[PDB]
């Protein structure tokens, strides 16, 4: 079980080495594409009940 | 609307063919089988006659499907609610390893997972046919060992009526709920008969008790 | 000349209790109704037949106050000539339809503790209603025949609205009377005495609700013989004095018919104990 | 006494893997969309309700046009509907009646299923000459099986309850990768839409960030307190929802390595089974035990709605790729399409 | 595969057998398309899986009775009293129905015996060079609009090599059918049809027709020789 612990270690030591960006810049950007597809999501905004498949 | 009436048609002899194979599904016996591995498994599998094995046997023109899942080796909690609804569990528990161990004995280890089947949030109304295996033995092993190895409390003769006695009162100790649950104990020895009929005998307490539930006595 | 009388003890004892059992029947009967149709999830073999038990109490129920009316206006039918052949039609259409669905009731319970593997246990819904509308349907051939006799026969000036007269003739609503009490006890009381007596035998009793269940199997046949027999003696008594010393001097006859007029009300009772002792009582 | 001094290296390790992530909080995604106005109350009706299985629905799949679903239940049966017009396409009888999940190619012209057979068995709906029939059995696996996803027509990747997620090969049978590194069984797991990751989420209150090519774990996240029943991916692709079985939602960040927001309410206690996300990713469908579905706001973390139809508890739940439906199957054998 | 059936005979009766192979017959609802000794084609009968819904043709109403047996896999065809028009040459077609199903897929060999309102498709043209490697496009009319509410226009294109069987080339407006080269497209309105071929090779000669699927009582389209 030597090796064991050996590749716990190795594998955590990719972890740690990994490029980490503010969580702010990753808000913004999550926050833009909901913005950006608002328009095209059907359950958001209905549909006119002529375009509705299930509907009639 | 040609070749889609044609396609409302074939939707339908789809739907009576399953309930075709769902009414002979309604009229078959559900057994969930348990154990420790080496309590005795198959010896009761061949009496009645990876992944899981389901065994199909019938008696007295009733149909009966038991489920073995004890190489499946995972998390019990995750899966074990697939099996919400069977008539009621078989669960083989050998008298012959009291003092064998795996730390802890044999014996042990079939508590603690009989505890946790008989009192789990799933098994409710599920009657337990609980069946001592390898009786044979055991009665030749307390001659020469005492039982107070795997129960240091006990304080009696090593005679085989008062040991296996005390072993099945200790199992129906376990059982939190005495009212909403009964546990059908029985004795089964190497070379016997009648461990079918057994089987049969606690199912039917169990369709009575379906039964009178659908009326509205229960 | 069949002798048709009344008596002032019949107006301070039959309005009153009639009234009581209504009161009860109405918040009973009529309660139960509402949760058969908009309160139960599910609809199985078992409770369709109870269903109908409340439909037959429900139309003997609603027929009370017309009953009622009779007494107080000094047994006078006041209104409803054609209606006295109407409201006599349908009133014994339910006593009788009553009976035959609790006899189903109890056969139903029989073949789910004493034959529990049988197929008369899984028939679907569907089975279950051609069944039931065909037991409806042979409740009107013992009790359509009330419509084609004439009626009301008139005192001079009183008029009434009767069909158990004290007078020995053989006619077949007069017999059925006996029939439809003495059969379905020979089939309630056998039927109830296999559940109470193997579910015994299989040790179920103990160690579960179960006794509570055996009491109520035992409930419904004491419900049913204390509603129904006090009503059918009294009438076979008639019978011996309608066949030996009677039919010329009917004097005699005031005090059995009296009775019998009395206890028929014992039979309005077992269709107030029905939603006390077959539903509300159960689960 | 080499293990002790490994055993310490890991835990002064993980101490610089926390600081790290911890250091890049500058903000939250609570405070950064305070502007933004609230969705305001969604009313969803049940436009559809498909019948015909006589078990506990365990797992479903839309179709790729958005028009087609695969349910599979225990009653041993995998109907494909036409959620149009209510009407069966196709009814598999499987070997297994015991089967806890469902999956539908791409293409279309496969399905597979899997259970505690521990085996992944492909259905060929093409039927060049009748209907449809057994194509292979992918066996290898030692646990139960509790997802299973198509890559392409020919690549499919499962997770299993040995702790042990692959990825197969249809036409030889073969596992050509094996993603190992969880202590608990994996419970679910979401490709992403590009296909070249996915995770997974496992009992041990842990997600891993797989590479389908390389076979190795990029990212660990972790957060949670009990087992993670299921796990969606994000439309953009560079977030996840998680739910688990202490009744919470969490959403986490692929390039932040840290829990973003949390969607929890005092009210609910019952465990969470499924989640999915709308077409533009602002709402979070997620199903619960208490016979209930509900609907959050991604990102303001605030309930806009239930989903209320279902008389047993939400196993199965999935966003049409139209974006205009979603159908929610639950153990008492009905599917309803809402909206 | 799919193959049988009866001889000639003077003015009588005879019974018409087609045996399938291993096709799950059991679900295939079965057509009795037959085609005149020189003129183009011409549906006769149906029955539906499971034998439910059974449909004829108008000159075919009586005379002709139609049966099919699951077990054996063999299909049935009946006929009582034959005039001197009867006399053609019978084709067993399969047809399953479901929401992506391609009908009319597979045409058994065919028999041939001698004795001695509807849509009508125009199909104007009917003959065309027979000069391979370059494109040539075959139209067609209908009487009524094919285009249904649902929103797909049922009509279907099939190829006749001179010899052998018909086969299904494109169902519904453009889809294309399993086992055809990409060469073959259509393009339709509703009314006004058109087949491209974009290029024509010596396995392309023969007689193309086409068929409506909106009305039951469906009729072909004459054919168009290449
Ligand atoms: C009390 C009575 C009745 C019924 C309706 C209207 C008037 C009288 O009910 C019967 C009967 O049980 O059938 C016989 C009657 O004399």
């Amino acid at each position: 079980s030597i090796a064991q612990a050996r590749k716990l270690v190795e594998q955590l030591k990719m972890e740690a080495n990994i490029d980490r960006i503010k969580v702010s810049k990753a808000a913004a950007d999550l926050m833009a594409y909901c913005e950006a597809h608002a328009k095209e999501d059907p359950l958001l905004t209905p549909v006119p009940a002529s375009e509705n498949p299930f509907r009639e | 609307s040609a070749e889609d009436k044609a396609a409302v048609e074939r939707s339908k002899m789809i739907d009576r063919n399953l309930r075709e194979d769902g009414e002979k599904a309604a009229r078959e016996v559900k057994l969930l089988l348990l154990g420790a591995g080496e309590s005795g498994k198959s010896t009761i599998v061949k009496q009645m006659k990876t992944g899981i094995v389901e065994t199909h046997f019938t008696f007295k023109d009733l149909h009966f499907k038991m489920f073995d899942v004890g190489a499946q080796r995972s998390e019990r909690k995750k899966w074990i609610h697939c099996f919400e609804g069977v008539a009621a569990i078989i669960f083989c528990v050998a008298l012959s390893d009291y003092d064998l161990v795996l730390e802890m004995n044999r014996m042990h280890e079939s508590m603690k997972l009989f505890d946790s089947i008989c009192n789990n949030k799933w098994f409710t109304d599920t009657s337990i046919i609980l069946f001592l295996n390898k009786k044979d033995l055991f009665e030749e092993k307390i001659k020469k060992s005492p039982l107070t190895i795997c129960y240091q409390e006990y304080a009696g003769s090593n005679t085989y009526e008062e040991a296996a006695a005390y072993i099945q009162c200790q199992f129906e100790d376990l059982n939190k709920r005495k009212d909403t649950k009964e546990i059908y104990t029985h004795f089964t020895c190497s070379t016997d008969t009648k461990n079918v009929q057994f089987v049969f005998d606690a199912v039917t307490d169990v369709i009575i008790k379906n039964n009178l539930k659908d009326c509205g006595l229960f | 000349n069949c002798c048709v009388f009344r008596d002032d003890f019949i107006a301070k004892v039959l309005p009153p209790v009639l009234g009581l059992e209504f009161i009860f029947g109405l918040l009973g009967n009529g309660l139960a109704l509402w949760i058969f149709c908009f309160h139960l999830k599910s609809w199985k073999s078992s409770r369709i037949f109870l269903f109908n038990l409340a439909v037959a109490d429900f139309l003997l129920i609603i027929c009370l106050p017309f009953v009622m009316d009779y007494y107080v206006r000094r047994s006078d039918w006041k209104f409803g000539d054609i209606p006295c052949r109407l409201v006599l039609f349908m009133f014994a259409m339910n006593r009788q339809g009553s009976i035959i669905f609790l006899t189903v009731v109890a056969v139903d319970r029989y073949f789910r503790v004493v034959h529990p593997h049988h197929a008369l246990n899984k028939i679907s819904n569907w089975t279950a209603a051609i069944i039931s509308c065909l037991l409806w349907g042979i409740t009107v051939g013992l009790t359509v025949h009330l419509l084609k006799k004439k009626l009301l026969i008139q005192n001079g000036t009183a008029n009434v609205c009767i069909s158990f007269s004290i007078c020995h003739t053989f006619r077949w609503h007069e017999a059925m009377f006996l029939l439809e009490f003495f059969l379905p006890l020979g089939i309630i009381l056998f039927c109830s005495a296999r559940i109470i007596w193997s579910l015994r035998q299989r040790q179920m009793d103990r160690h579960a609700k179960i006794k509570r269940a055996i009491t109520f199997i035992m409930v419904v046949a004491i419900v049913f013989v204390i509603c129904f027999l006090p009503s059918v003696v009294v009438r076979i008594h008639i019978f011996w004095l309608l066949h030996t010393s009677g039919t010329q001097n009917c004097e005699v006859y005031r005090s059995v018919d009296l009775a019998f007029f009395i206890t028929l009300s014992f039979t309005y009772m077992n269709s107030m104990l029905d939603p006390v002792v077959y539903y509300f009582s159960s689960p | 006494s080499e293990l002790d001094q490994l055993r310490q290296e890991a835990e002064q390790l993980k101490n610089q893997i926390r600081d790290a992530r911890k250091a890049c909080a500058d903000a939250t995604l609570s405070q950064i969309t305070n502007n933004i106005d609230p969705v305001g109350r969604i009313q969803m009706r049940t436009r559809r309700t498909l019948r015909g299985h006589l078990a506990k629905i365990y797992a479903m799949h839309w179709g790729t046009d958005s028009r087609l679903l695969v349910s599979a239940s225990q009653d041993g049966k995998l109907i494909i509907w036409d959620s149009y017009t209510t009407n069966k396409v196709h009814a598999i009888p499987l070997r297994s009646s015991w089967v806890m999940t469902c999956a539908y190619a791409p293409s279309g012209n496969y399905v597979a299923c899997g259970g505690l057979d521990n085996i992944c068995s492909i259905y060929n709906l093409k039927t060049r000459e009748g209907n449809v029939r057994v194509s292979r059995e992918l066996a290898g696996h030692t646990g139960y099986l509790s997802c299973c996803r198509f890559l392409d027509d020919n690549q499919i990747v499962t997770s299993s309850g040995d702790t042990t997620c692959a990825l197969w090969d249809i036409e030889t049978g073969q596992q050509t990768t094996t993603f190992t590194g969880h202590t608990g069984d994996v419970m679910s797991l979401s490709l992403a839409p590009d296909t070249r990751l996915f995770v997974s989420g496992a009992c041990d209150a842990s997600a891993k960030l797989w590479d389908v090519r390389e076979g190795m774990c990029r990212q660990t996240f972790t957060g949670h307190e009990s087992d993670i029943n299921a796990i969606c991916f994000f439309p953009n692709g560079n977030a996840f929802a998680t739910g688990s079985d202490d009744a919470t939602c969490r959403l986490f960040d692929l390039r932040a390595d840290q829990e973003l927001m949390t969607y929890s309410h005092d009210n609910i206690i019952c465990g969470i089974t499924s989640v999915s996300f709308s077409k533009s990713g602002r709402l979070l469908l997620a199903g619960y035990d208490d016979f209930n579905c509900n609907v959050w706001d991604a990102l303001k973390a605030d309930r806009a709605g239930v989903l209320a139809g279902h008389d047993n508890r939400v196993s199965c739940l999935g966003v049409t790729d139209d974006g205009m439906a979603v159908a929610t199957g639950s153990w008492d054998s009905f599917l309803k399409i809402w909206n | 595969v799919e193959s049988g059936g009866g001889l000639v005979q003077p003015g009588g009766s005879r019974k018409l057998s087609c045996s399938a192979s291993g096709f799950a017959f059991s679900s295939f609802g079965m057509h009795w398309v037959r085609q005149a000794p020189e003129k183009g084609l011409e549906w006769v009968a149906y029955i539906s899986s499971g034998s439910g819904t059974i449909y004829y043709a108008d000159t075919v109403k009586g005379r002709f009775t139609i049966s099919r047996d699951d077990p054996k896999n063999t299909l049935f065809l009946q006929m009582t009293s034959l005039r001197s028009e009867d006399t053609a040459m019978y084709y067993c077609v399969r047809s399953i129905y479901y929401y992506g199903s391609s009908p009319f897929d597979f045409w058994g060999q065919g028999t041939t015996l001698t004795v001695s309102s509807d849509i009508v498709m125009t199909q104007a043209t009917s003959s065309v060079p027979v000069t391979p490697g370059e494109s040539v496009s075959i139209s067609c009319r209908s009487s009524k609009s094919l285009l249904h509410s649902n929103g797909n226009t049922y009509l279907y294109w099939f190829l006749q090599r001179p010899g052998q069987s018909p086969q299904l080339l494109i169902y519904r407006m453009s889809n294309l059918a399993s086992g055809v080269p990409d060469r073959f497209s259509g393009s339709g309105s509703g009314t006004a049809f058109t087949l491209t071929i974009s290029r024509l090779e010596a396995e392309d000669v023969g007689v193309y027709y086409c068929m409506q699927h909106l009305e039951y009582p469906l009729t072909f389209g004459a054919g168009t020789k290449l």
